[PDB]
Parts: C-alpha cells; structure tokens; sequence
C-alpha cells in the first residue's frame, strides 16, 4: 500500500529475476559438458545394442535437485503407468508417497555431476548383490531422453560363459547411457524452465512498476494536500 | 562383480598413467560420492 | 475523581513483577505482560484484538472468586466509538462467565459526542486508579484509541486548531500519553497496587507508520500483534510472535512458563528465519528439516479456541511436551487432539504435577523428570 | 422504519443504497460551512455524523430491524476514512472485489475480507464452522502460492500444495452463483442453494470426493449435483 | 438532446471526453480555493457527473417516448480502472466498453475486453 | 555536562534517551505556534534545533563531553527526518539487535549493521584496521553463505568457506561478553577488555592459530588468554 | 570563486552539501509563510540550485578565459534518486559521480559506481595519456559487472568469461586507493597500461597494493625519462607505448 512496501516488494521480485538468470546461464554452461558425455555414451550404446539388433524391476534414473520443470513429474507418471529402484531423491518421493512397499533400493548424491562407468558398476556390483538382479524375469529402465533442445520424452529400456558377463556388463552400459541422457534432459529443462521463470519475473516488475508510479504520485498528492491544509 | 572387475581393472590402467597425463577427467572418473540405502524400513545410508 | 490527574512519578513505583496471566498460550509464553504494564493490542480490522482483551478478563475468574486480595484482578473496559450493540453482546458475554462481578464497562459509544468520546478513557482510568490507590489491581482495556484521536481531531478542528499529520492535531502524543503512563505499580509505601493498560489500536492496511499508531506504539512498553494471514490459517488468535514483543520480559512471566518459554522462543527465531523455504521442506538439509517441523508443531501448539482460556498448569506441560521433541512424531493435524487428550490425562493419572506447578510456580527437577516420563508414557500411547 | 418498528410492532428490514452518499454529501457541503478539511478530504463529523444515523438502525426490545447497507468504496481503497468508519458499524460485512469479477466469479465476493459475528459454532453448528474454516485455509494456502506461480509454475509445489491449489481453484469457482435478475445479462439461469445443501457440498469437496471432476463444472453452478449433471454434459461432448 | 428526447425525439450523446471536464472542474475549484480530495479532485467531482448522465433516460408514451442515450469517455492512465473519476463513472453508469491497448497493439481491433466489459440491461435491447 | 567539563575540567559523557523525542516535541511545539508544517510533519527548524543541542557536545581546551544518544526509529524506517537529521550529527553507531539475542550472544551488537567514523587507519593504526576488515569480511561471507547453508548443507560448501563459517562463528560468539554488572542475575563474573588485548586477540583466530578450539571456548571469555583455560577445563570435565 | 573566474584565473567550488541548503531555504520561505509546493519545499528551489550552480562557466578569451568549476554534493537516503532535490540537481549538472554504500562496505575506497556515473563534457578534457590507455577500461569494467553474478560458481564458466573475470578484478583492485594519496597522471597511466594489457594477471589479486607501490619506485628509479616526458607532452607517442610495454613486463616478469 505505502511506498515502502511497493519498492520492498520490487526489490524482492528483482533479486528472484537476478537468482533466476544465473540459474539460466550456469544450465547454458553446464550443457556442452553433459551433450558431449550423451554422445559419447550413446555412441557406445550403438555398438552393444547391434548384437541384440542381429540376433534376438525397474530402474528409475532422476537427480535428487528440483526447479527442473517436469522432469520427475513426467517420470514418476509413465512408471506408475507401467504399474523398485531409485536413483535419486525426488522420484524416491515420488514413488513413495504412492507406493511404500515396492520400493526396495535407493541411491542417491550420484547426479551432481556427469556419470562415469564407475557409479554405474558400483551400481551395478551393489544391485546384483543385495537384489540379485539377475535372477527376475524381467529388468527395465524408466529415464528421460532429451529429444529436443527444448523438449524430453520418458522412456522405457529393456534388459534381457558369454551370456552372464555379457548381461552383466550390459547392465552397466545401460545404467550409464540413461544417465548421461537424463542429466542431459535435466540440464536442459533447468534451462528453460529458468527462462520461463526470469521473463514471468519480468511481467510481475512490468506490473509492479505501474503500481510503484501510482502509489508516488498518491503519497505526493496527499502529503502536499496535508501541508496546504496546514498552511491554509 | 564382473563391471566392479572392470572398474578395478581400469583404475589399474588409469593410475599406472603418467602423473602428467592425468588430467581432471581422469581424477573426476575416480570420485564417486554416490550413497545406497536399501527399502519403507530402511537402514543408515552406505557408501558406494 | 478528577479525569485528567497527574499521573505518578518516579520514585512511588515498583518495578513489575507479577503476572496479568490471560490464558492465552501465544502471550503468557511468548509475550507476558505484567502488572503495571502498558500492552498495546494492534491490528487490523476483524483480526482479534477484542478477544484478547476478553479472554483476559474471562481468565481472572480463578482468583477473584479467591480469598486472597493479592491476586484478584479487576477489569475495566473503555468502549470508545463502538456501537451500543457490541457492548451488549459483550456485557451478555461477561454475564454468562460471571465476570461482571469484577468488571465496569464504560461507554462512549458512536452517538456520543465527541467530547465524551475524547473524555471516558480518562475517566475510566481514574475510576482504576482508586483501585490501584487503596491496594487492589486493575486491568484497564481501551477499545480503541484510535477513535479517541478521531474525536479529539473534531473537536481540535472546529475549534480551528491548526492539524498536524494526518490532520491530527499536533497534540495528539501528549493527549495518549498522560492517559496510558498513569498505570503504574506502586510500591509498599503507596499500598502495593497496580493498574494495567491494554490499549487497542487499529491498523489500516497493516500501516504502521500512520501517525497514531507511530505514536502509540512508542508510548507502550510492548506490542501483541495481530495479523489476518495468520488468522486465515487457522492461527487464532494470529498472533505474529515475531513483530510482537514486551520490554518487561521475563520479569513479568510465570517461573515455570518462563523455564520453557525460553527454549520455545528460540525455537521459533529459528523457525522465523527458515520460513521462507516452509512449503520446499523434502529438498533442504537435515537441520532446517528439522527446524521446520518443530516450529511448525510449535505454532500449531499455540492455537487455541475463543473463550477458552487455559492455566498455566495447564500451559506449562504442554510448552514442555513440544520445546522437548516429543511432538516431532504426531503428524500436524492431531496436535489438536493432542493438547486436548494430553491434560485430560494429565488432570486425571498425574493431577500432583499440576497441583505443584500450580501452588510452586517453579519448575523443580524431581518435578520436570517427572513430567518427562509422564509425557513418554502419553505419546506412546498416542 | 423506526415508527415501523415502535408504533406499530411489525418486523422490519431497511434497504440502503448506497449510505456512502451520506457521506460524501457531508463532505461536499462541510467545505463551504467553513470547516477545515479532515483526512484525505472529508469532514471532521464523518465519525459523528454517521454514527447519529447509524445507531438508529438497529433492533430493540419493541421491535427488530434488519438491515442491509451498501457502501461504497472509492477508487477500490477500503481503506478510505467512510468505508473504514463504516465496518464497526454492521455485524456482517461482505466485501466485492474486482479482483474476483475479472477472473469472472460472480457474485465477486470476497471469501476472506467476508465476516460474521454468526461464524461461531455455537450458532451455526460445528460442521458448518470446520467446513467454513477448512475453505479459508484453502483459499489463503491458495493465496500465499501465487508468487511461486507465477515465475516458478505449479511443479516445484509439493504434493499436498498442488492438491489444495486444485481444490482451491474448485472452491473458489463454486462460490460463484447464478441470480435470476442477472440473467438479462449472463443469460444463466438462477439457482437458489439451501444451507444445508451449501454445507454439505463444500464438505464433500474437502473431503475429496470431486477430485475427478474438472473445474469448469463448477462454474455458475448451483450445488454439487449440478456440478455432477455439468460434468456428465461436458463429458458427452 | 433533451429537446429530442422530450418532443418524441431519440437523441444520442458522445461525451470525448469526462477526464477532462473534471480536469477543468479541479481547476475551477482550486482556483477558487475549494480543498481538494483525492485525486486532489474536489468533492463534488461525482455530481459533476451524474447530474449530467441521469439526464440519459428513457421515457414514457404519458411524456412522449422520446430517449437520450449517453456514451461517455474517459482515459485510464496506465489501463487503472481503480481511479476516482473512472470509478465514479462505472458507478454512475448501466455498463463500461473497456478497450485494451495489448489487443490493441496484437491488431485486435475494436479492442473489446469481453470480459471486463458488461451491459447490465443487456439482452433487452439486442435484436431477437 | 558541561558545567562539569569548563568548570570541572574533567571529561563527562552524557545519555540522552530518547533523542527522538526531542524532535517530536519539537513538531509538537511548533504546531501548536502555528508554523507551517513541513515534511511528514516536522519543524522546519528541525536541523537547526537538533544543531544548536548537538553541537554544545564536543571537545573543548577544558574537556569532551561525550554523548550516548538512543534513537527511536519509527516504523524502522531510516528515512524518516528524524533519525535522516540525527545521523548526520553523530560519527559512531551501535545496533542492539534482536537478531542476535534470539541466538543468545549478549552484548546483541550487530558487527555488521554497526559503524563508525573513526575505523579509519589515521586513528586506530593499520594493526586495527586490517583486523576488523577482515572480521566484517568473514561475518560477511558467512552472512551471505544463510541461503546456501540452509537449502543445502555445510558440506556442499568449500574446504575454504567451510573454514570461513567455523572461525565466523567463532568470532561470533567471541564479540559476546559478560558484563561487570551481569554479575548478579546471569552470575557470570564479569570483565573488561583492552583494545590490544581485543585486536591482537582477534588476529590470532583470523590466522587460524586457535582453529583447534571449539566454538563454545569463546562465548563468554574476555580475551584469549581465558578461552584456552576455558577449552583446557571444559576438555577436562 | 567568480573573482578567479573573471581576473582570467581557475576556480573549484566543492558545495558540501546541497541538500541542507534546500532544508535551510524550505525553513526560510515556511517561516516567511510562503506558500510550500512539493515535499515542503518552496516553489522555485530548482531556481536556487541552478542559479548556484550554472554561475559555473569555462570563459572565452574575450573575457580572460578564466572557469569556475563546481562539485555539488549530494545526500541520498537509501540511494534513492527519485527524491525531488537530486533529480532537480541531476538535470541541472553536466555529469554525476555515484558513490554506493554495497560498494563501500565491501571494502572498495572510492565506491565510485561505474556504471551509472556519467561525464557528458570531460571526455574531451581528458587527458591523451589516460584516455589512449583507458579507453577500454569502461567495456572491461562493464563485462566485469555482469560476470560478477555468475563468479562464485567455478570451474563452469567457460573461458571467454574467466578472462573477464580474472581482468576485472584486478582492475577494481587497482582502482582502490588510500585516502589522502592522490597520484600524478605519470603514475596513473602506467597503471591502467599495466591492467588493461592483462599484466597484472600473473600477479595475486591479494598483492595488487604491493605491486602499484613498487611499480611506481621502479620507474621512478629506472625510467624517469618516461615520466618526464608523459608529463612534458600529456600523450604517449608510438615509442614510448612500446617503451612502458617493455618496462612494464620486465617488471612484471621479475616482481
Ligand atoms: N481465538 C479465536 N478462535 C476462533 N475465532 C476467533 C478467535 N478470536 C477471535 N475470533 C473471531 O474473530 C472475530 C473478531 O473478533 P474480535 O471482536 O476480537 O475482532 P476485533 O479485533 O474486535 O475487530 P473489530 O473490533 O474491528 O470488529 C470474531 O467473530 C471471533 O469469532
Ligand atoms: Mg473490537
């Protein structure tokens, strides 16, 4: 109402459009790093996934930080809609507001940087040891893939002495090159979704630099109108 | 085991690089900080 | 008596140190007042000032039926520009809990003329002041003064006074002031009585900086702050412990709920400053988790129904039950029926703990080991 | 209205529209009486001058007024000296925002600046205060929300927030209610709703029955029946 | 447009426009010291107005049928419908045409808020 | 005070409490004479007043009469004439915030809000000034690392700002000190530190030379030379 | 000062400060009972200020050519430049220098705001030496005040903007100075020649202030030559560019 708190006001919508700007820029940087680990990864993926090509639970991949958009939202909803294992803190929440009893391992603080086969084979050793992983008729992997620059789709992947050591390390790969395409997503989604946030932050300053203007030229009009009628 | 088996094979063809070789990357690839809690009861978090 | 007597100086007072308990968790606990104090009930329109006033006149039905003069607290209530039928449901009120025995109303209603608008709350004080001159207390309420500035700024106005700020006359400081500093608690010497102030004060647009409550707020000697978002929340009475504050301090509160308010206002800082990030709670850190949902319980533990005031018998476990994280386990929409199934427990299997915190007033160690493993043997339960 | 209540003994109700004028027709005049202007332009027996009409209505022993009072509020500031005066004056009090008209709610009611004296379970039974206290909570954690809204979106919002948010944006929408003197120029046919009826919808909407119906259904609505009947329609459509 | 209306005559009145003349109405008081209200605009601002848009009716076959139909204009500084004068007239007035600058500028053009604006006689004057 | 200082010929200080008031009796006085009313509502001579009191208190041949002023702040608004007017007069500055009393170090000075004019290199020496630029640098550091401290944790910090948090808290707590007069309700005995003895102490936190001391060693120990006897007897217990 | 100005000699007038002279006129006309306009103020105080301040002049030499150079101060409450005296001295004057307490308590000295000062006229007053090496200092500084946002990220900012931000910094430090010590243009331009070239990058920001108080006693002590003439001429010719390049690193490289 009063001019202190209208310029408070601003100066709070200011500091939010400014955290939100940084936010952008860094999710710009931060991109290249993570485009060229999908590429490569994938560019790996290509070669195992040819001999299946040729002849013949679930696993859920989110980071544990928000202010993404959709990103879990979307993953938490095509997994439910299959209906387990979470990398992550946020489709943990997800999954266990819904469904507590199904949730048997969770992993998290992996996300705060690019993948490495390492955190996938210690996923991996962790998960076929505590789990047994390999003995269930069936494995999938639920993680997004960045389709577009400024879009992703959730996505199911199936995971079927050459045969252990070859699903074994199958696992692994797949692990990785999920990943690596939803840090990808997330980095992108954490790009665009601050944008949208920094220009909403510059309509809300478009109103309040109205509302700011008509709450000077009140608080100037009446002060004058009180030293006029003292004067009188 | 057998992609543990591959990760200690490859820390020993990474750490036998020349000191000078091993660019950030490399060093970066050897720092996972991920942590495991098994499932609602669960125990204390574990490291990788 | 005359209505504009000088108020005491000085030397006759004595510093206060006894309770004005109201009942209310979010005052005796987080805001104490005391008598000979002065305690200004500012807020909004329709945010619960006149309440507050009321459940601390309803509260004194425990000791003025008492024997002991020392602690029964008469009322006087100064309703300047009310309506005639607010005054009527509110002396049905009185009438219904007994409390007219102990309370004058005086009334300068909106149809009065402005004179006797500007005069009742002078009056009403020197009717307190006989109180507090032959030994006894009082607790005078003045709802509100605000509308005592508007009759005074008529009258100044057609007398052709030049106004001041807000047209206010320029006076205005000099006629709230001798009216609310003649509350006073007096020493031995002068008869030991004491006459408490609860000026109401109403704020436009949550402003404090018009020129009444600018005025008022730097003649008080503490504030209870009422606030409509916390009202709509179901904070009632929405009291903003963090813009609320007394100058008297501990000095004025009750040993035992001091012993806690302590860790409880602490707690509530704490709360205060992580606020921002209330609604994001899953992603923060363990500590601010924590801080959250203990502040949280905490301030749904001070709500508390209208014309139901409490004990601090009944206070004080239950402050205890919360600052001690036993409440960290009871999800936040049972807390109401926790406080309620709690002293039910309390009075019945452990009534010894309340008849010694009642008659001690302090807080013993064989007494607070006690009451924590009377309140483990009551969350288990729960 | 006052020899109808003291000579002849009936039930009265006053209608006045608008009692803001009284005022102002004060103000107006109070300048050229030679007065010196009070506050941001209004005479100094606003608080006087009203309250001499003001106190005439009212109920007595021989007999009961109800009144109904409109009162302007100028350049939409409640806070101006009139309206302000005006509110210790009434035992209940509706607030119209405009606010709440753009977003097309009619009848723009307020539901938070709206109070009673009558909200006290003593009169109007517990059900009805926990179901009104329940929509105020709603509403208000709908309100505190609206920053995050607008720059962040609705995904951060936990998932009890995005919960009340829908709820809330329901509640809002089904105060909204058709008059059948507005029909000449809403075309909507009017619909008057019991209290029972009005208790016993927004209960069944706290409580989460209507989570599957879209909020259109409730719009200029009557009760939750017709919120069934509107969502079957816009289903077969 | 009173002598139309009163002789049988339907009569109808642009007013472009109401700031203005209140504009020129504060300026004739403060020049005549009258103290200013809000706005600094004298008190009697809104019977400058409405004694000038009442005089719009629509009158009976006992007077002669005749009609005087008013279309005032006002200006919103910063698209506020929230200010004293436009206010006053929404008051006064059966109905408000609110014209929009953003669908202005989109080349939405007549710039017709549907939303804000509302004709409260409405559909007894439309053609069936 | 001044009798004191010309016909004493000893240095006095003199409280003033509040000065505030001084103004607003002032605006009072000069309403009441009829002068027209400035700004928010002050005397035009408010400058001119609050000079001819502030400017008898200064230093003379014979004597300094010091000055204590506490200032009311209406509506913690720094802008209001008043305190806009006070300030221009004095040159040191002390916050009694209840910022830091709800975390419980007594004085409740805020190192940072509060200043002064002679924190200057001429007066107090490099020795000083270097010290206390690096304090309100560390508190500083500490006061904009909140945000990330509590919507992640302190292990997300650097080994470095990690290390600046810890001796922030230190130097925190060790600003707090038990009074000579405290003595009887808070029982702590009391003291008194010199100014060396205050610098040099905090140039050895700053250098890191008693990081191996916990935080609590600091909290009420007047000077180093007890927050090692202190951390020896709290170890001991 | 209008004595100096017109007996053809070179007058400063430092006006400290202007806004109490506005408060000491609002006293004289309300005690007068002339009738008060905004913020209490008299009418015609921009009358007053301009009528002070545009007595300042630069004279031809039909009048002796003598100048009166005016520094109005001005308080600004909360840094707020809306209030009616600043905005009527800020359109009065021919250029503005903006101090700002965020600067200020961060320990900067002069907390001169470079982006929102301004001098519409002394650019073509300045002197060559400086403005030759200075001329990029405004685009340097003005990359530094958005990267300023992003820096306390880390190792994800990506060159280009890790130049910025190692330059700007050290320029900022080399722009602080103790109170008290003005410098002659000998010593100021060797010093922006050293920032702006990227020098100093080889140097910890922490140890800036060791390195302008040596720099300075080596070429006083080893190319005064250089100072004398950037003194004698006021503008550096191509040789002596390449003569202060060359001292500057062989300082640089041995500091
Ligand atoms: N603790 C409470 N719990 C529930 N309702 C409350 C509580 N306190 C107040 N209320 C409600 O708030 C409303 C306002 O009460 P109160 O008379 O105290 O307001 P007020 O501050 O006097 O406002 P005004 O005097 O301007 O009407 C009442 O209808 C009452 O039922
Ligand atoms: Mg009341």
């Amino acid at each position: 109402a009063t001019l202190k708190e209208v310029e408070m006001r601003l100066k709070s919508i200011k500091n939010i459009e400014k955290i939100t700007k940084t936010m952008k820029i860094v999710a710009s940087t931060r991109l290249s790093k993570a485009e060229k680990a999908k590429i490569s990864a994938k560019k790996m993926d290509e070669a195992e996934q040819l001999f299946y090509k040729n002849a013949e639970l679930i696993v859920a991949i989110t980071s544990d930080k928000g202010l993404c958009g959709s990103i879990h939202s979307q993953l938490a909803k095509a997994v439910r809609r299959h209906l387990i294992v979470t990398i992550g803190d946020k489709i943990k929440m997800q999954l266990l507001r819904t469904h507590p009893n199904n949730i048997k391992l969770s992993i998290n603080g992996i996300g705060k940087d690019a993948p490495t086969f390492q955190e996938s084979a210690l996923i991996a050793d962790k998960l076929l040891s505590v789990m047994k992983a390999g003995t269930y008729p069936k494995i999938s992997i639920f993680y997004n893939d960045p389709v577009s620059s400024l879009s992703f789709e959730p996505s199911e992947k199936p995971i079927f002495n050459v045969p252990r050591d070859l699903f074994e390390y199958t696992l692994a790969n797949q692990m990785l090159t999920a990943m690596a395409q939803g840090y990808a997503a997330e980095i992108s989604a954490r790009r665009n979704a601050m944008d949208n946030a920094s220009k909403n932050a510059g309509d809300m300053i478009n109103r309040y630099s109205i509302l700011y203007n008509r709450t000077r030229q009140a608080v100037i009009t009446n002060e004058l109108v009180d030293i006029i009628t003292g004067a009188s | 085991s057998y992609a543990a088996y591959l990760n200690v094979a490859a820390q020993a063809i990474r750490s036998s690089l020349k000191t000078e070789l091993q660019t950030a990357s490399v060093l970066n690839r050897s720092q996972t900080d991920a942590f495991y809690t098994q499932y609602a009861s669960e125990p204390t978090p574990i490291t990788k | 008596s005359r209505a504009q007597v000088k108020a005491p100086g000085i030397l006759p007072r004595r510093s206060v140190h006894e309770p004005v308990q109201t009942g209310l968790k979010a005052v005796d606990a987080l805001v104490p007042i005391g008598r000979g104090q002065r305690e200004l009930i500012i807020g909004d329109r329709q945010t619960g000032k006149t309440a507050v006033a009321l459940d601390t006149i309803l509260n004194q039905k425990r000791w003025n039926n008492g024997s002991d003069e020392s602690k029964k607290l008469y009322c006087v209530y100064v309703a300047v520009g009310q309506k005639r039928s607010t005054v009527a449901q509110l002396v049905q009120t009185l009438e219904q809990h007994d409390a007219m025995k102990y309370s004058i109303i005086v009334a300068a209603t909106a149809s009065e003329a402005a004179p006797l608008q500007y005069l009742a709350p002078f009056t009403a004080a020197s009717i307190g002041e006989w109180f507090r001159d032959n030994g006894k207390h009082a607790l005078i309420v003045y709802d509100d003064l605000s509308k005592q500035a508007v009759a005074y700024r008529q009258l100044s106005l057609l007398l052709r006074r030049p106004p001041g700020r807000e047209a206010y006359p320029g006076d205005v400081f000099y006629l709230h002031s001798r009216l609310l500093e003649r509350a006073a608690k007096l020493s031995e010497k002068e008869g030991s009585g004491s006459l408490t102030a609860l000026p109401v004060i109403e704020t436009q647009g949550g402003d404090v900086s018009a020129y009444i409550p600018t005025n008022v707020i730097s003649i008080t000697d503490g504030q209870i702050f009422l606030e409509a978002e916390l009202f709509y929340k179901g904070i009632r009475p929405a009291i903003n412990v963090g813009l609320s504050v007394s100058r008297v301090g501990s000095a004025a509160q009750v040993k035992a709920l001091k012993q806690v308010a302590g860790s409880l206002k602490l707690f509530l800082a704490q709360y205060r400053e992580v606020a921002a990030f209330a609604q994001f709670g899953s992603d923060l850190d363990a500590s601010t988790k924590q801080t959250l949902v203990r502040g949280e319980r905490l301030t749904q533990l001070l709500k508390q129904n209208q014309y139901s005031p409490l004990a601090t018998e009944e206070q004080v476990p239950l402050i205890y039950a919360g600052v001690n994280g036993h409440l960290d386990g009871i999800e936040l929409s049972r807390i109401g029926e926790f406080e309620s199934s709690f002293l039910s427990y309390l009075k019945s299997n452990h009534n010894e703990l309340l008849t010694e915190i009642r008659e001690k007033g302090e807080l013993s160690k064989e007494l607070l080991a006690s009451l924590k493993s009377a309140t483990e043997s009551f969350v288990a339960t729960f | 209205a006052e020899y109808f209540r003291d000579e002849e003994g009936q039930d009265v109700l006053l209608f006045i529209d608008n009692i803001f004028r009284f005022t102002q027709a004060g103000s107006e005049v109070s300048a050229l009486l030679g007065r010196i202007p009070s506050a941001v332009g209004y005479q100094p027996t606003l608080a006087t001058d009203m309250g001499l009409l003001q106190e005439r209505i009212t109920t007595t022993k021989k007999g009961s007024v109800t009144s109904v009072q409109a009162v302007y509020v100028p350049a939409d500031d409640l806070t101006d000296p009139a309206p302000a005066t005006t509110f210790a004056h009434l035992d209940a009090t509706t607030v119209l925002s405009r606010g709440i008209s753009e977003l097309g709610i009619y009848p723009a009611v307020d539901p938070l600046d709206s109070k009673s004296r009558l909200l006290d379970a003593a009169v109007v039974g517990q059900e009805h205060y926990d179901v009104a206290s329940k929509v105020q909570e709603t509403l208000q954690t709908y309100k505190s929300l609206q920053d995050i809204i607008a720059i962040l979106g609705m995904d951060e919002l936990s998932e009890q927030d995005k919960l009340t948010v829908e709820r809330a944006r329901k509640i809002q929408r089904f105060l909204s209610q058709p008059f059948a003197v507005a029909e000449v120029f809403t075309g909507i046919p009017g619909k008057l709703v019991r209290l029972k009826d009005t208790v016993a919808s927004f209960k069944a909407v706290l409580e989460g029955k209507y989570d599957n119906i879209p909020e259109h259904a409730f719009y200029m609505v009557g009760g939750i029946e017709d919120v069934v009947a509107k969502a079957e329609k816009l289903a077969a459509e």
